[PDB]
């Protein structure tokens, strides 16, 4: 739909998406952007992510009030129009991980670049499996599982501990463990080693970077404290 | 109920 | 598009989108059940009036904000992205304008349905007139002004000053005098002698009614403070 | 900036 805009006004419109909250159009800006075939920039894959973190974000907010609404009832509207909502939210999950294997991640040769796909790989993954109930819901799963993990096994080589797409990668990795895989131990365990590990590494930092670490340590702990 | 990452 | 589906399923699945959130949704299930050609209940209508309320509430939020960055601009993105919500919003109101032309408006007997649906009328040809500037803005202006009017005079005639449907329909009409026909006087004076002849009625009022109205006659205060 | 009728 896109094809026909320069990739530099689908970046600029993408902007002023966002500052419309537009996300839709934020999203779909941004996806004609990635088809332009060139590999993203810092900045233009934090729109990417914002555009569909947002859109999604709206899906699985509705999803669960329908599910929740579902489950008590528990004639065909309800179902029909959870069913409606969740595949909508496929379309997108799937929209995205087709930009991220066609062909982001393939061309993503830097650590930042390379763990931030796959991170979103992960996360896209997850947000299936939350509403994943058929067949395939174990492959979902382990989809998302070995995306995390690729993302974090570069991410604790190539990056400091207190880098802020690592520690955003690894407490979403600990809410796929609590969330998704039933693996609350190993959700505690990680976002504490996380934590700890960035809490020692925070005085290499300047004031800037460490307002942007200490930022998620927070999440972090809110999590931990959820927990425990 | 928990954060996932957020802005 | 929702032609197969009964007119209750569309209420129905309308009520469920709302609750989800899900305003487009809302207003395409709505769209659906008016064009099934039965009349609408009081319940039905304000089904129909909260879901494009909130889309168009949207759109025009969303056009302030690039109206205002396309001001202090002032390439062609901005210009074009401004174009694009302010299309999609137009589109809105008259896909609202035309509901009530075929056939609400003509099969409305009853003062509150009546009323109603003349006070949607120029609402949304108030939002037409607010992104309006070319060759028929004076007639959007003036087609918003004679729906409001024509409201006006039947919800004198056959309704208490405390009705609810009266209430919002002056509160608005004051704000159309003050925002789109630069008639601030028109706006102060018509806020006023509808707050006070409401006040006047409310001994006749239940709790439960004299809740409903105070609280619009609390807006109308808000704008009177705001404008004096 | 005034308000018109809302929920
Ligand atoms: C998942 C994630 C984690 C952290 C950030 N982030 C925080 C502060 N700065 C950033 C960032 C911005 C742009 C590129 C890389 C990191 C952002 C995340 O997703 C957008
Ligand atoms: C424009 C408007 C004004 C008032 C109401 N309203 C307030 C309290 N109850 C109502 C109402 C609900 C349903 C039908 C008629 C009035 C609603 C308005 O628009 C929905
Ligand atoms: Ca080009
Ligand atoms: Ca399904
Ligand atoms: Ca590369
Ligand atoms: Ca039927
Ligand atoms: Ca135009
Ligand atoms: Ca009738
Ligand atoms: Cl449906
Ligand atoms: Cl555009």
């Amino acid at each position: 739909a896109m094809g026909s805009m320069e990739r530099a006004s689908l970046i600029q419109k993408a902007k002023l998406a966002e500052q419309a909250e537009r996300y839709e159009d934020m999203a779909a800006f941004m996806k004609g952007a990635v088809e332009k075939g060139e590999e993203l920039s810092c900045e233009e894959r934090n729109l990417l992510s914002v555009a569909y973190k947002n859109v999604v974000g709206g899906q699985r907010a509705a999803w669960r009030v329908l599910s929740s609404i579902e489950q008590k009832s528990n004639g065909p509207e309800v179902r029909e129009y959870r069913e409606k909502v969740e595949t909508e939210l496929q379309g997108v999950c799937d929209t995205v991980l087709g930009l991220l294997d066609s062909h982001l991640i393939k061309e993503a040769g830097d650590a930042e670049s390379r763990v931030f796909y796959l991170k979103m790989k992960g996360d896209y993954y997850r947000y299936l499996a939350e509403v994943a109930t058929g067949d395939d819901k174990k492959r979902i799963i382990d989809s998302a599982r070995s995306a995390y993990q690729e993302a974090m096994d570069i991410s604790k080589k190539e990056m400091p501990p207190t880098n802020p797409i690592r520690l955003g990668l690894a407490l979403n990795f600990s809410v796929f463990h609590y969330e998704i895989a039933n693996s609350p131990e190993e959700a505690i365990s990680l976002a504490k080693t996380t934590f700890d590990e960035a809490m020692a590494d925070l005085h290499t930092l300047s004031e800037d970077s460490y307002k942007d670490s200490t930022l998620i340590m927070q999440l972090l702990r809110d999590n931990l404290t959820l927990w425990t | 109920r928990p954060s996932s990452w957020r802005q």
